[PDB]
RNA sequence: UGGCGCCCGAACAGGGACUUGA
């Protein structure tokens, strides 16, 4: 009695018609005792003349699995309502769960009528099949079910809305707060009723009990927690075994608090090979150390609690990792997690902090749909210089300041006007773009010029060279006036670290200043000492 | 009635944008309102069959608690382009811009009395999203005109003006203009007479069953133009930053010229050094002072090219921005001083911006937003009050562009 | 065999800064 869902092909394509291949006695003894028993049940039909339509059915006791690349591409593409799945941490405590696994899951919602002719078979000595029920592998079997299995539970959440039905692939998530005694009564109701449109599901004795192992998940009625990760303790590692120990070690960052994955993502990057042994770095093996005791301990997560508000405290791990324990009450986080990522050459702590914050408020809407209250590490004076200054319109939703030794602060500042008394440093940089001979200097008010050959450096990297010059041979207050913009972006956004080496020593100098002011003067327009600057830096490089 | 044949534009398929996530609040509010749509036959839920779906949001209009629902149709838009533009596009009348007041009412509701092809539904899909995925997101078509759609007024237009004929005969002096959703109606009188005459509008559509910021000021929106510092003392680097403003600013006004301010900084001086304007480097400043003020010769409005809206943010809750087709041929240069919060801010600035150019132009611009991708993803609907949505893009605004305003 | 997530590399397009030549 479940309702077909119109299916068709794309405009202009008809049915696959592919050649059967010749099976081995093995698998075509077996492959007809499959369609013989799946056509008693009505599974399928035979359609031999009228059908000249065929796909590839081989067996991989056993089972049959044919496949639908040629109609997989035909039929009209279909919109897969739920594509992501449910944060253990977004669900919420239940004093009963059971998970129902439908037998033939598939293979009970029947297939259109005008679509079954499309999915024939062949099988040699031949005899011609077609699906009368979902197809395994098809590309609309997955949605077709779950909108006809969504139609099937409607009229059973809505008589009980106390039950929590959760629908995946195959299995059945049914979470109650009922008693164990009264759940398993509620659940043979959802049996029965499952069974009047034919769809079956396992009894008590052949049923599962918690831990539920899904999605890599080890969820328990009242806690959550990702399944067991063991760290191989091996010697020597290679590529293959360090994306395998990134992704476990990702997978474990979500629960277990404190996880490091930046020094091992390094080593990913340059090579290409996986058998290539790679030199684990003592960086690496230190963070690699500390993800094992980390992991020595089982750390469990907790479901959410819909009448507290959520709280997510982020912690600065340096070197531009984050992390972030999200919970509502203390010491009893609902999920963890990190932000390593670096969004552009040139970051600092405020920007990535923001950054990290905007990152959880998608994770957290998404997973709860509300976002947390958060405790950053940064003071509100702090945070409120840096966007008040800051050219994007960057904001952060509700949020209260926590006081950790790694707290979050500007490390300099760009004065805004000129320095009195400051020497005024004209630096600038030509790179030749054949022999990248490139060349920097600086050239002072006080008759104070400088020049530093350089070699396999950009004119972006000469430009920032110059400025780097004017700070080592200036004093504690130093005005500095740049023609490139390149070199003014990165300085004015006050970066703390960057991959560039070049920059990072520039912020290690620029910190040591007490007073610095970037100025910025057209190129070529003869802007006083800029114009003395390029002939300087220009001799033996351009022209 | 009968159904207008929409015909989606040839080549191109129906929309497939992915749902954004929504708050619990936001998704509450969305099966709220579309279960009553569905009741009354505005939507109908639908199976997978179709692959369509446009981004649905929930907002509240200014002065209102009620929720309201805003499907993100810009994709549907411009994959629908010929149909609402040529077959049955709506002149912009150009005075509007001129008059007073010009009072934005919501017609959108109207929409709903006209019933949607039966083959073009399909295209007007839209997911409810569910917390954490829970449960699948609820899918809806549209049996009705949908509102916020530009093929609806176009469609609604040959009502329309029946509805507002008897009214603008005896109203001769007003000027409507409907957008996508609203009613932008322009009047010269005083605001205690246009303010009657709009309540005379209302209670016109009303005998029509179509229930009814809110209310502009063309007459009074001036361009902000380009305005170089006045000082008794110059220094050195205020000489040089003038230089390279006005250097910048060649590029908008050809007659800027930078040669006897650059003669002051022949060697190498402090940047604090008060640098004595000679007679000759005065008079060119004067000359550069009294062509910013002038407006930029030879920038007409192109109706092929579609309008760019560059954004920037000059601080202390001052937006600047500039509403131009062609790199430095600004139709509109403005500001939004009115602004608390950056991101509540720009989607003002937004809101501003778009019906600035709806009444100057009749078509939103595009936005080039200084803003992150996610952040204003997140929370630029939290803000929103207008029926429509522009088009945005995000762009990393050059630090010497900010210098629109110092 | 398909899908999703992470990382690496390449090709694409545009949105910018800049160098050299004509
Ligand atoms: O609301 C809840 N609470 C809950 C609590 C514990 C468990 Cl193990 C499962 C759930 C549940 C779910 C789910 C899908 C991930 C498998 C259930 F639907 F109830 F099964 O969602
Ligand atoms: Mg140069």
């Amino acid at each position: 009695p479940i309702e077909t869902v119109p299916v068709k092909l794309k405009p202009g394509m008809d049915g696959p018609k592919v050649k059967q291949w010749p099976l081995t006695e093995e698998k075509i003894k077996a492959l007809v005792e499959i369609c013989t028993e799946m056509e008693k049940e009505g599974k399928i039909s035979k359609i031999g003349p009228e059908n000249p339509y065929n796909t590839p059915v081989f067996a991989i006791k056993w089972r049959k699995l044919v496949d639908f690349r040629e109609l997989n591409k035909r039929t009209q593409d279909f919109w897969e309502v739920q594509l992501g799945i449910p944060h253990p941490a977004g669900l919420k405590k239940k004093k009963s769960v059971t998970v129902l696994d439908v037998g033939d899951a598939y293979f009970s919602v029947p297939l259109d009528e005008d679509f079954r002719k499309y999915t024939a078979f062949t099988i040699p000595s031949g005899i011609r099949y077609q699906y009368n029920v979902l197809p395994q592998g098809w590309k609309g079997s997955p949605a077709i079910f779950q909108s006809s299995m969504t139609k099937i539970l409607e009229p059973f959440k809505k008589q009980n809305p106390d039950i929590v039905i959760y629908q995946y692939m195959d299995d059945l998530y049914v979470g109650s707060d009922l008693e164990i005694g009264q759940h398993r009564t509620k659940i043979e109701e959802l049996r029965q009723h499952l069974l009047r449109w034919g769809l079956t599901t396992p009894d008590k004795k052949h049923q599962k009990e918690p831990p539920f192992l899904w999605m890599g998940y080890e969820l328990h009625p009242d806690k959550w927690t990702v399944q067991p990760i063991v760290l191989p303790e091996k010697d020597s590692w290679t590529v293959n075994d360090i994306c395998k120990l990134v992704g476990k070690l990702n997978w474990a960052s979500q629960i277990y608090p404190g996880i490091k994955v930046r020094q091992l993502s390094k080593l990913l990057r340059g090579t290409k090979a996986l058998t290539e042994v790679i030199p684990l770095t003592e960086e690496a093996e230190l963070e690699l150390a500390e993800n094992r005791e980390i992991l020595k301990e089982p750390v469990h997560g907790v479901y959410y609690d819909p009448s507290k508000d959520l709280i997510a405290e982020i912690q600065k791990q340096g070197q531009g990792q984050w992390t972030y324990q999200i919970y509502q009450e203390p010491f009893k986080n609902l999920k963890t997690g990190k932000y390593a990522r670096m969004r552009g050459a040139h970051t600092n702590d405020v920007k990535q902090l923001t950054e990290a914050v905007q990152k959880i408020t998608t994770e957290s809407i998404v997973i709860w749909g509300k976002t947390p209250k958060f405790k950053l590490p940064i003071q509100k004076e702090t945070w409120e210089t840096w966007w008040t200054e800051y050219w994007q319109a960057t904001w952060i939703p509700e949020w209260e300041f926590v006081n950790t030794p790694p707290l979050v602060k500007l490390w300099y500042q760009l004065e805004k006007e000129p320095i009195v008394g400051a020497e005024t440093f004209y630096v600038d940089g030509a790179a030749n773009r054949e022999t990248k001979l490139g060349k920097a200097g600086y050239v002072t008010n006080k008759g104070r010029q400088k020049v530093v050959p350089l070699t396999n450096t950009t004119n972006q990297k000469t430009q920032l060279q110059a400025i780097y010059l004017a700070l080592q041979d200036s004093g504690l207050e130093v005005n500095i006036v740049t023609d490139s913009q390149y070199a003014l972006g990165i300085i004015q956004a006050q970066p703390d670290k960057s991959e560039s080496e070049l920059v990072n020593q520039i912020i290690e100098q620029l910190i040591k200043k007490e007073k610095v002011y970037l100025a910025w003067v057209p190129a070529h327009k003869g802007i006083g000492g800029n114009e003395q600057v390029d002939k300087l830096v220009s001799a033996g490089i351009r022209k | 009635i009968e159904t207008v044949p929409v015909k989606l534009k040839p080549g191109m398929d129906g929309p497939k944008v992915k749902q954004w996530p929504l708050t619990e609040e936001k998704i509450k509010a969305l099966v709220e309102i579309c279960t009553e749509m569905e009741k009354e036959g505005k939507i109908s839920k639908i199976g997978p069959e179709n692959p369509y779906n446009t981004p649905v949001f929930a907002i509240k209009k200014k002065d209102s608690t009620k929720w309201r629902k805003l499907v993100d149709f810009r994709e549907l838009n411009k994959r629908t382009q010929d149909f609402w533009e040529v077959q049955l596009g709506i002149p912009h009348p150009a005075g509007l811009k001129k008059k007073k007041s010009v009072t934005v009412l919501d017609v959108g509701d109207a929409y709903f009395s006209v019933p949607l092809d039966e083959d073009f539904r399909k295209y007007t899909a839209f997911t409810i999203p569910s917390i954490n995925n829970e449960t699948p997101g609820i899918r809806y078509q549209y049996n009705v005109l949908p509102q916020g759609w530009k093929g609806s007024p176009a469609i609604f237009q040959s009502s329309m003006t029946k509805i507002l004929e008897p009214f603008k005969k005896q109203n001769p002096d007003i000027v409507i203009y409907q957008y996508m959703d609203d009613l932008y109606v322009g009047s010269d009188l005083e605001i205690g007479q246009h303010r009657t005459k709009i309540e005379e509008l209302r209670q016109h559509l009303l005998r029509w069953g179509l229930t009814t910021g809110y209310e502009l000021h063309p007459d009074k929106w001036t361009v902000q133009p380009i305005v170089l510092p006045e000082k008794d003392s110059w220094t050195v680097n205020d000489i040089q930053k003038l230089v390279g403003k006005l250097n910048w600013a060649s590029q908008i006004y050809p007659g800027i010229k930078v040669r006897q301010l650059s003669k002051l900084l022949r060697g190498t001086k402090a940047l604090t050094e008060v640098i004595p304007l000679t007679e000759e480097a005065e008079l060119e400043l004067a000359e550069n002072r009294e062509i910013l003020k002038e407006p930029v010769h030879g920038v007409y409005y192109d109706p092929s090219k579609d309008l760019i809206a560059e954004i920037q943010k000059q601080g202390q809750g001052q937006w600047t921005y500039q509403i131009y087709q062609e790199p430095f041929k600004n139709l509109k240069t403005g500001k939004y001083a009115r602004m608390t919060n950056d991101v509540k801010q720009l989607t003002e600035a937004v809101q501003k911006i778009t019906t600035e150019s709806i009444v100057i132009w009749g078509k939103t611009p595009k936005f080039k937003l200084p803003i992150q991708k996610e952040t204003w993803e997140t929370w630029w609907t939290e803000y929103w009050q207008a029926t429509w949505i522009p088009e945005w893009e995000f762009v990393n605004t050059p630090p010497l562009v900010k210098l629109w305003y110092q």
